[PDB]
């Protein structure tokens, strides 16, 4: 198939990231470009971020830039 | 003439050639086993453990690990109980 | 022989190209400029733990470094060892020695240990 | 994505050289650089299995070896390369194979 | 530049026979699932090109 | 007895205490190779104590061939350095001899059917599957490959003592089948 | 009147039906599994005598 | 029965057709007896 296991991956790259311990939030080509996303279209990006990323639970919005919330996992 | 004494029987020994070429399947990082896994769902919704370890190749213990990590059983009326690769 | 060899493959490789460059949307004056400059370039321790109470028991690593000598590039269909030496089934490939090149189907090898 | 042997060898350095001589001209972008070496790794390799239909020989001793990933990296040294029509001397020589 | 989007135009005149030879069987996606198929085999394939560098 | 069985190759075990990389120590060892679909440790050969070592990533290895117990315990440190210098912590810690094989001849002709005749307790001679008789020494833990030519090959030794008072035992019991 | 034969016939022809089913059991144990099968251990003669 | 029956049988019974991908398929063909034997 197409344009579900990138997301999937970006997902599995957000647990790394707080494996990481990098609180601060990060913007999402940012992201692609170090999970080489680059290829894929934009429009499944755009779609990905009107909605996937507000369903998903773990995942945030601050400041127009998407990350996962620091208060749901238990600190 | 029948049931002639031998050491092997001839398709025992081809079997066992076949295995020992072939080699036990490794255990792959963590990150490239995930990466396959995603392609996978992505071309099959519902998958079972069983092709899914053909797909995958990887050891059956290693690859319910990281599978029970994300992924999760659902009890389905398809005819049994599987896996899930969505996360969620 | 060999620089008919390298011909043949110069028309393989451009013929595997033309579609890349059909796809990327590039225009194919850049495969013959591309053949151009390539052709013009090739033509008692009770306590045991320090380590430190051997020393100069390996050898030059420069060898792998250098990589200046000749080296052969190939695949292997099998490789056995009995003990002491060690055996080379390797099939189809290319060597670069004294810098001229060489080209083989079926190499069999015995080397010692 | 690819088998990737022949790239460190004589023809695969000139192409690599070549490539590098179109980017730095802006004639052609790195990405279609990397596909051009893709096809020239299958073209190489096909071209090789094919047209090639001559056996070879050699003998020597061995002072290195590794094994990873189906890689081997064999370091013989004293090998006389010996075939039906030529034989060859070499003081040393360093054997990479794949499979 | 006129030209080049004149051009670029014939791609999708073209693209609409892709989908008559997708109706005409999915063409697309036929290339869609080739292009995913490789994906492992450049992981693999290219595991070997960080090494080899490590190596020489 | 005259005759004193001599080491063909000890095996010995030792914990480095650290876990390892062994994609790593196979791409920037030596002699080292590492096939996770033929064997899951990284084998290593070094020739001046002509040895072979496995290593597996849980930091434990096993180094066979050594001929002497010294040669066994070097190659075994040898092994660790070169580990060590490849950058992880590897040390020597509670190295063992785990097992000792020995050979010699006793210089005649044997009859194992008498030995098996006499000893079905402790023999076992099959030629269909092997040869040589083997004969399971109970007061040393010893396992004995007696062959008509005369040569015996014992294994199972954890010291050389337990090899020279198998051999000890043994040669008694033969001289009374020699052929 | 059925003689020996027939009656024989008829048996022989139930028991060749099991040998044959036994044979493809045991065949196509070997092929799931993707080795080839031994024809004479395939065969049960017990069943027939 | 011995003649003509057993070997008829044999014959009339079909091909074991396996397959499960490489496909066998087994026939028997002819009958042998020999002397009744200890």
């Amino acid at each position: 198939g197409y344009k579900f296991g990138v997301l999937a991956k970006i997902v599995n790259y957000m647990k790394t990231r707080h494996q990481r311990g990098d609180t601060h939030p990060l913007t999402l080509d940012e992201i692609l470009d170090e999970t080489q996303h680059l290829d894929i279209g934009l429009k499944q990006k755009q779609w990905l971020m009107t909605e996937a990323l507000v369903n998903n639970p773990k995942i945030e919005v601050i400041d127009g830039k998407y990350a996962f919330k620091p208060k749901y996992n238990v600190r | 003439t029948n049931y002639k004494p031998v050491a092997n029987h001839q398709y025992n020994i081809e079997y066992e050639r076949k295995k020992k070429e072939d080699g036990k399947r490794a255990r792959a990082d963590k990150q490239h086993v995930l990466d396959m896994l995603f392609s996978a769902f992505e071309k099959h919704q519902y998958y079972n453990l069983k092709d899914l370890v053909d797909i995958t190749k990887q050891p059956v213990v290693y690859l319910k690990e990281i599978l029970k990590e994300i992924g999760v059983q659902n009890v389905k009326g398809i005819h049994k109980n599987t896996w899930e690769l969505k996360p969620e | 022989t060999v620089p008919k060899l390298y011909r043949s493959v110069i028309e393989d490789v451009i013929n595997d190209v033309r579609d890349i460059f059909l796809d990327d949307g590039v225009d194919e004056q850049v495969l013959m400029e591309l053949k151009t400059l390539w052709e013009n370039k090739l033509m008692g321790q009770v306590e045991e733990e320090p380590l430190n109470s051997e020393d100069d028991v390996s050898d030059e690593e420069g060898q792998e470094l250098f990589d200046t000598e000749n080296v052969v590039v190939c695949q292997y269909d099998k490789i056995h060892r009995s003990k002491n030496k060690w055996k080379f089934h390797l099939k189809d490939g290319i060597m670069n020695l004294n810098g001229r090149d060489y080209i083989f189907s079926k190499a069999i090898g015995d080397a010692e240990w | 994505m690819a088998y990737q042997l022949y790239r460190n060898t004589t023809l695969g350095n000139s192409l690599q050289e070549s490539l590098d001589e179109l980017i730095q001209s802006q004639q052609i972008t790195p990405q279609l650089a990397l596909q051009v070496l893709l096809q020239f790794d299958k073209a190489i390799n096909a071209a090789l299995a094919q047209r090639v239909r001559n056996r070879v020989n050699f003998r020597g001793s061995l002072n290195t070896y590794r094994f990873c990933d189906n890689v081997w990296t064999f370091v013989l040294n004293d090998v006389e390369f010996r075939e039906v029509t030529e034989l060859i001397k070499v003081d040393k020589v360093k054997i990479v194979a794949c499979d | 530049a006129q030209l080049k989007f004149f051009e670029q135009l014939d791609q999708i005149e073209k693209q609409r026979k892709d989908e008559q030879e997708r109706e005409i069987l999915q063409l697309r996606l036929k290339q869609k699932a080739k292009e995913m198929q490789q994906q492992e085999l450049a992981q693999m394939r290219q595991r070997d090109a960080n090494l080899t560098a490590l190596a020489a | 007895s005259g005759i004193v069985p001599q080491l063909q190759n000890i095996v010995s075990t030792v914990n480095l205490g650290c876990k390892l990389d062994l994609k790593t120590i196979a791409l920037r060892a030596r002699n080292a190779e590492y096939n996770p679909k033929r064997f899951a440790a990284v084998i290593m050969r070094i020739r001046e104590p002509r040895t072979t070592a496995l290593i597996f990533s849980s930091g434990k290895m096993v180094c066979t061939g050594a001929k002497s117990e010294e040669q066994s315990r070097l190659a075994a440190r040898k092994y660790a350095r070169v580990v060590q210098k490849l950058g992880f912590p590897a040390k020597f810690l509670d190295f063992k001899i785990q097992n000792m094989v020995g050979s010699c001849d006793v210089k005649f002709p044997i009859r194992l059917e008498g030995l098996v005749l006499t000893h079905q307790q402790f023999s076992s001679y099959e030629p269909e599957l092997f040869p040589g008789l083997i004969y399971r020494m109970i007061k040393p833990r010893i396992v004995l490959l007696i062959f008509v030519s005369g040569k015996v090959v014992l294994t199972g030794a954890k010291v050389r003592a337990e090899i020279y008072e198998a051999f000890e035992n043994i040669y008694p019991i033969l001289k009374g089948f020699r052929k | 009147l059925d003689l020996a034969g027939p009656l024989l016939a008829f048996l022989f022809r139930g028991m060749f039906k099991n040998l044959l089913k036994e044979v493809r059991i045991y065949a196509q144990k070997f092929i799931d599994r993707g080795k080839d099968f031994n024809l004479e251990l395939a065969i049960k003669t017990r069943i027939i005598s | 029965f011995i003649q003509m029956s057993v070997q008829r049988i044999v014959e009339d019974a079909p091909p074991i057709d396996l397959q499960a991908p490489p496909r066998y398929l087994l026939k028997f063909e002819q009958i042998y007896l020999s002397k009744p034997t200890h």
